[PDB]
């Protein structure tokens, strides 16, 4: 239910960023709620089961690596192992980040996101948690 | 059927039988040739059938046809979904990151593929080769016997024979070792597949 | 005689000389030192 | 589909392997892929009698006369070979064959009789290897005769022991792509 800070680097939108601040349930292999924000409009939504893996077969890659890669992309730190072009489309409210192997349009996950008005406080809390972790890590370094 | 007759070596072990995998996957399609020893089929491949199989074979399986086509071109249990006349064959291989959930809407055309695989003399050719290597070798054995008879390992010694002994009492109770058509006796051997060449 | 495994030209002359000595009235005895009944190939005929 | 040695005829390299099983249910001829037929004995009797406009005889005489008498060992035959269909039914004399029977993806008998002999081919290669390794008893014997035996050598087949290298050297490459259709090795019943 917590929000994990993942600033996916939008190659298509270098100006309007997008953070996949996932608010996940107690599940990883099934549909996990992934939440997104841009700076002036957040994209929340509930991911269903047996549909997120249809695009995984569209991706035509390994399962199990799918769950771990979803966790890596959703949580902090984009995974070097399977780099996806972070095309968080505002034109469709569908943050698709895809590894288009063999030069073909292959989709990764069915994320039903909706545009909202005021993500200001949510992004405030996001970066506040980031820098609170930074401050506690600094204090840990001091006493260490 | 041109993508199979003009497309044409092992022995894929399926759920209930072991069948030779005489399939040459290309960028234009792929048709698996399986000699089930029960039914003649027609393995056909098209972009539409690949697309539909990939998209709706399983609720969690959805892929474009070009995906399977190309990633097989770049290419461990096997499940059998057979109706005894229109086999929708399932080649569960390590493809697309999953067990390959695929539908071969099948064997191939009877005449040409029967000539290629089903329908030899080469075994009898080795029979004459062994006979020639044996034929006057017995004469050399009699020459040795006339010259002398000493032999350090005389325990391992017997008179010269002919292959007729094996043609009489070994061309029986030996071929029946692999004679029934069920799952299939190991067909991974018998490369010299002479009819295939 | 004692050896772990049979070593063997040399083998032919060795077997011939062993047979000659056995004919002269000489008895031989040996077991391989690995243990089972596996290694007596080069001395199958040498021993009685 | 009642009873099901090998008998074969040379023409067009078709699947027409002229072996017929003596049976009261018509023809079990494998000159066909292989077709199959199941017909009542009586129906066969009056069918042959109707197709024979000169003499009516029980089918046993026809079977015993036409089993393996004329076709295998030794003027155009009645070959209506459309889709590999051998319809030899003409009510006349064709090389003295008084067999008049209206001849009509059928892999039952093909799989139990034709696909297996390419199933039942592994043991023949096994026996080939058995002959090869039996000839290697000769190899050690001749080696000891020529090394310690001090014997007289014919010097014709004083050859190194047979090997798979020698197997591929001898194997005969033009017949390494031999004609597998049904040709002998009639005698191909083994």
């Amino acid at each position: 239910m917590e929000r994990k800070i993942s600033r996916i680097h939008l190659v298509s939108e270098p100006s309007i960023t997008h953070f996949l601040q996932v608010s996940w349930e107690k599940t990883l292999e099934s549909g996990f709620v992934i939440t997104l924000t841009d700076g002036h409009s957040a994209w929340t939504g509930t991911v269903s089961e047996s549909e997120i893996s249809q695009e995984a077969d569209d991706m035509a890659m390994e399962k199990g690596k799918y769950v771990g890669e979803l966790r890596k992309a959703l949580l902090s730190g984009a995974g070097p192992a399977d780099v996806y072009t972070f095309n968080f489309s505002k034109e469709s409210c569908y943050f698709f980040f895809e590894k288009n192997l063999k030069d073909v349009s292959f989709r990764l996950g069915s994320f039903n996101l909706e545009k909202v008005e005021n993500p200001a406080e949510v992004i405030r809390e996001l970066i506040c948690y980031c820098l609170d972790t930074i401050a506690e890590n600094q204090a840990k370094n001091e006493h260490l | 059927e041109e993508l199979e007759q003009g497309l044409l070596p092992w022995w894929l072990q399926l759920a209930e039988n072991s069948l030779l995998a005489k399939v040459f996957i290309t960028k234009q399609g792929y048709a698996l040739l399986v000699s089930d020893l029960q039914q003649v089929w027609h393995e056909q491949v098209d972009t539409s059938v690949v697309s539909q199989r990939a998209k709706e074979l399983n609720k969690r399986l959805t892929a474009p046809p070009a995906a399977f086509l190309c990633h097989l071109d770049n290419l461990a249990t096997f499940s059998c979904d057979c109706v005894a006349d229109a086999l929708i064959l399932r080649v569960r291989s390590e493809l697309s990151g999953l067990p390959f959930y695929w539908n071969f809407h099948c064997l191939a055309s009877p005449s040409l593929v029967s000539q290629h695989l089903i329908r030899s003399l080469a075994l009898q050719c080795q029979v004459r080769e062994l006979a020639t290597l044996l034929h006057m070798k017995d004469l050399e054995i009699q020459d040795y016997q006339e010259s002398g008879a000493t032999l350090i390992r005389d325990r391992l010694k017997t008179e010269p024979f002919e292959e007729n002994s094996f043609l009489e009492q070994f061309m029986i109770e030996k071929l029946p070792e692999a004679c029934s058509i069920g799952d299939g006796k190991p067909f991974v051997m018998n490369l010299q597949a002479v009819t295939t060449q | 005689l004692f050896t772990n495994e049979d070593n063997p030209a040399k083998a032919s002359r060795a077997r011939t000389k062993a047979g000659d000595l056995r004919d002269t009235g000489i008895f031989l005895d040996l077991m391989h030192l690995k243990k089972g009944f596996d290694i007596s190939l080069f001395y199958r005929d040498i021993i009685s």
